[PDB]
């Protein structure tokens, strides 16, 4: 009995990303650039599929990395 | 004919406007000689060295007597010094306020006078 | 236009800036009401500076206030006189 | 016995304000417009007194939350 | 929003010629050491007060304020950078 | 539409209060501590001779003795003098607080003003 | 023209008649400080209350109206250049006084 | 029309700094010209700043002749700017009307 | 040609509004000055006293506030009955020149 969402809106490459400039201080500091360049996009598809729908379709293009997400989320998206 | 003069009229409104703002900045230009002027009656009347009560940089007051009228200072130019002498103090001062009030005349006199044919202008403008 | 607008403007601004001296002498007050303008003071009313316990401050600032208050009100109902 | 609050478009359509070329990003012009309707209507049911409008006419769009507003308020507005 | 510039342009320059009066109030502390170096009178001025009587006093506030020109103004710098980095 | 001429005349009459606070900034600054690094410690110490301002053009040479005596004004009918470790307490505030509300109301108000 | 006077007393026949303008509706004095100026939040306000001013110079053609005729009996006829208000001529039609606006010029 | 308003602009902040510097010299001129010839009513020191040091007479010569110069090149440099602007304003002007003419 | 008739008649006229003005100017300074008298005869009730041009403060005795109080205000009435020996002067000037100039000019 899947409940279903309605998105338009998609998760995909090269779309977007952060424009950030970090002096070296460590090794483990650049991490914060490669998380800026995603996390909201994470946080978006976690609270999307925890919305309470537990299949999602999308009208427009979604990335095999996001359906790989998605089946994390014990989910699927078209 | 008339419509292009009377658009650049307006062209020529603001520049007399600007000049008016300038002979308005003549007006207030005057005001630190004129109290260097009524503040010269201070020097002698307290040659012999007096208790003053002097502004600090505008908002403070700080008992003082002054002293030493032999290098009273004023500044000028990038940071040279006018070290005034103490017979200047009583009497020397006077003609250094008549150059600095000839500077004044080359405000007033030497800029009204080439204004004048801004209010020619001005009455001009009617045709 | 302008026969009517200078004329209103004039009149106007004769007041208008005794107004901001009232602003100027009612923001003045807090040195007496909260600074405790009291004791024995080198009190100052311009070009002249007098060693003197304030005992004539509130009339002096308060008779400033009785006249101008009524100035600008006068003002103010004159805006209306004409429209 | 209605006596009808008479007007043409006492309510307008919908705008957003741009901060500026770009669109604003506050949802408190939605917020505030909305108490406001609510307090125009109650002030409606305070001045029924001298009006006695239980009906009024409009030219303008209003939302559900104006629907809401005259079920509480008992009023009709075409 | 892209506010680096009209945050960072002013700092930029009142930096430059927070700089620029340093450097010059170094020149002044070796002018004075060498240029009328004399020991007895050198008029030196702490705020609104000339007095000629420091010579080697007048380290005392020309350290002063190389220092409270130079440690604020370089913080100052590295908030201005702060800034520049906070939006790229 | 409306949107740009209001931005600017917001951005031109808040912008001349930047440039009058950070006008009487500076000399309050100055009040303070010209007489905290000087004065409180030499004048206390012993008489000297000093230079006080005649006019804003006309410097005059003074000496002081130990007056420690100073006056603060606000206006052109009120005045008050004060010890020299009591003023500096009362002046401190009137930059160091005030900065923290008026600077604010200029640096978080161009932020708000960007969008307001 | 007419006038906004509900139940006219419409047979005037004792008219008398002196035409000057009544100011029986103030045009707002939105002019105090010129035009828009920051000091245009004085106009904002002072545009308002002119409503005294109706009441005001309608007392004054009651008190003409009381001495020309000796009485609220016979019908007084005034002009105006501009509308005038109705619920005071409510009033003016049962006090004898006929006040009447937007009239021409010559 | 770009380029007249860039020479109009280079115009204008080079002026302003010119006129200020002649606002400055008009007073310094005659400050020193007395002061060269009224020697023990006035002394001539260096106020560089909140200090004070001798100072001779010929290094101020010098400043203030370099000034000279230095301004006179200014405004040979604002004066070839004139020109530049009066030269662009037939054919950078007339770029634009020539594309609405034709 | 009339043309430079008529500019006389507005440097006339521009005279007019500078004859108003150097009224006004002396008679506001007047006034302050008859202020500024008022409070000096009312403050001269107590003893240990400065005075100065705002920017220093110079310490006296009584008897010097009561020469102060009286050599520039004097100083300042001889300069009033000055300008009203020139203002009226100047407004003749004027006032006769407009008197033979607008009933005459038109002709």
């Amino acid at each position: 009995n899947p409940k279903i969402a309605l998105l338009n809106v998609e998760l995909e490459l090269k779309a977007e990303k952060d424009n950030a400039e970090i002096r070296v201080h460590t090794v483990e500091d650049y991490q914060a650039i490669v998380d800026a360049e995603w996390n909201i996009l994470y946080d978006k598809l976690e609270k999307i599929h925890h919305s309470g729908a537990k299949v999602v379709l999308s009208k427009l293009p979604i990335g095999d990395v996001a359906t790989q997400y998605f089946a994390d989320r014990d989910m699927f998206c078209a | 004919n008339l419509p292009q003069l009377e658009m650049l009229k307006n062209q020529l409104d603001q520049e007399v406007e600007f000049l008016s703002t300038s002979i308005a900045q003549l007006k207030v230009v005057q005001t630190k000689y004129v109290e260097a002027k009524d503040c010269l009656n201070v020097l002698n009347k307290s040659n012999e060295g007096k208790e003053l009560l002097v502004p600090l940089t505008s908002s403070m007051y700080v008992p003082g007597k002054l002293h030493d009228v032999e290098h009273v200072l004023i500044d000028v130019g990038t940071g040279y010094y006018v070290e005034k002498t103490a017979e200047d103090a009583k009497d020397f001062f006077k003609r250094k306020i008549d150059f600095l009030t000839k500077q004044m005349e080359k405000i007033q006199p030497a800029l009204q006078e080439k204004h004048a044919m801004k209010q020619a202008v001005m009455e001009m403008m009617s045709q | 236009f302008n026969r009517l607008r200078q004329e209103q403007r004039g009149l106007a601004s004769k007041a208008a800036e005794l107004e901001m001296e009232l602003n100027e002498h009612s923001l003045v007050i807090d040195t007496l009401k909260e600074v405790d303008e009291t004791r024995k003071c080198y009190r100052m009313v311009g070009g002249v500076l007098v060693e003197r316990t304030v005992k004539e401050v509130l009339p002096a600032l308060e008779n400033n206030k009785e006249q101008i208050q009524k100035i600008i009100e006068t003002l103010t109902q004159q805006l209306q006189a004409k429209g | 016995d209605a006596k009808i609050a008479v007007y043409s478009c006492p309510f307008d359509g919908m705008i957003t304000e741009t901060k500026g070329t770009v669109l604003i990003k506050t949802a408190e012009e939605l917020m505030n417009f909305s108490k406001g309707e609510e307090n125009l209507m109650d002030a409606q049911v305070k001045a029924i007194a001298d009006t006695g409008a239980n009906v009024v006419v409009t030219g303008g769009k209003v939302a559900d939350m104006a629907l809401h507003y005259a079920n509480k308020y008992n009023i009709m507005l075409v | 929003f892209a506010r680096n510039t009209s945050r960072i342009t002013e700092l930029k320059e009142e930096i430059e010629v927070k700089k620029k009066q340093l450097q010059n109030l170094e020149d002044a502390c070796d002018d004075i050491m060498l240029a009328d170096d004399d020991c007895l009178m050198i008029p030196y001025q702490i705020g609104d007060v000339f007095i000629s009587h420091s010579q080697e006093e007048t380290q005392e506030m020309l350290e002063e304020a190389k220092k409270n020109l130079q440690e604020e103004i370089d913080a100052l710098e590295s908030r201005v950078e702060s800034i520049q980095r906070v939006l790229a | 539409d409306e949107q740009y001429q209001k931005y600017k005349f917001m951005e031109l009459n808040l912008a001349q209060k930047k440039r009058r606070l950070k006008g009487q900034i500076p000399e309050i600054k100055q009040t303070l501590e010209i007489l905290k690094y000087m004065q409180k410690k030499k004048e206390s110490t012993n008489s000297m001779e000093t230079r006080f301002l005649l006019a804003d053009n006309l410097y005059c040479k003074a000496s002081v003795p130990p007056t420690d005596k100073v006056c603060l004004w606000l206006g052109a009918n009120v005045m008050l003098e004060y010890d020299i470790d009591e003023a500096q307490a009362l002046l401190e505030k009137n930059l160091s607080t005030a900065t923290k509300n008026l600077d604010s109301l200029e640096e978080d108000l161009d932020f708000l003003r960007d969008q307001f | 023209h007419g006038a906004r006077h509900p139940d006219m007393k419409k047979r005037v026949e004792d008219a008398y008649i002196l035409t000057c303008n009544v100011s029986l509706e103030y045009e707002k004095t939105e002019v105090n400080s010129g035009f828009f100026y920051k000091s245009a939040e004085e106009r904002e306000k002072l545009v308002k209350a002119e409503r005294k001013f109706i009441e005001d110079r309608v007392k004054k053609i009651i008190e003409l109206k009381r001495k020309v005729c000796g009485d609220s009996d016979k019908g007084f006829v005034v002009i105006n250049q501009k509308g005038i208000d109705p619920f005071s001529l409510d009033a003016l039609s049962k006090e004898g006084i006929v006040a009447l606006r937007r009239a021409k010029r010559r | 029309v770009e380029k007249y308003q860039q020479l109009q602009k280079d115009l204008s902040k080079s002026m302003s700094g010119r006129q200020k510097l002649e606002a400055q010299l008009t007073e310094n001129n005659i400050v020193k010209e007395e002061l060269a010839l009224l020697d023990g009513s006035n002394v001539v020191f260096k106020l560089l700043g909140p200090v004070l040091v001798k100072q001779e007479l010929g290094e101020a010569r010098a400043t203030v002749g370099k000034r000279l110069d230095y301004i006179t090149a200014e405004i040979k440099r604002y004066e070839s700017q004139l020109r530049d602007l009066e030269r662009q304003s037939e054919q950078q002007r007339e770029t634009l009307a020539q594309l609405q003419q034709e | 040609a009339f043309t430079e008739l008529q500019a006389k008649v507005i440097d006339t006229q521009q005279k007019v509004k500078l004859a108003d003005i150097q009224i006004e100017q002396l008679n506001r300074t007047k006034k302050h000055a008859h202020l500024t008298d008022t409070e000096i005869m009312t403050l001269v009730d107590e003893t240990n006293m400065y005075e100065g041009v705002g920017r220093m403060f110079i310490l006296q005795s009584k008897e010097a506030i009561h020469s102060q109080l009286l050599e520039k205000q004097k100083i300042a009435e001889e300069k009033i009955k000055e300008l009203e020996q020139k203002k009226s002067y100047l407004e003749r000037s004027v006032k006769e020149a407009e008197d033979n100039i607008r009933e005459m000019l038109m002709a």
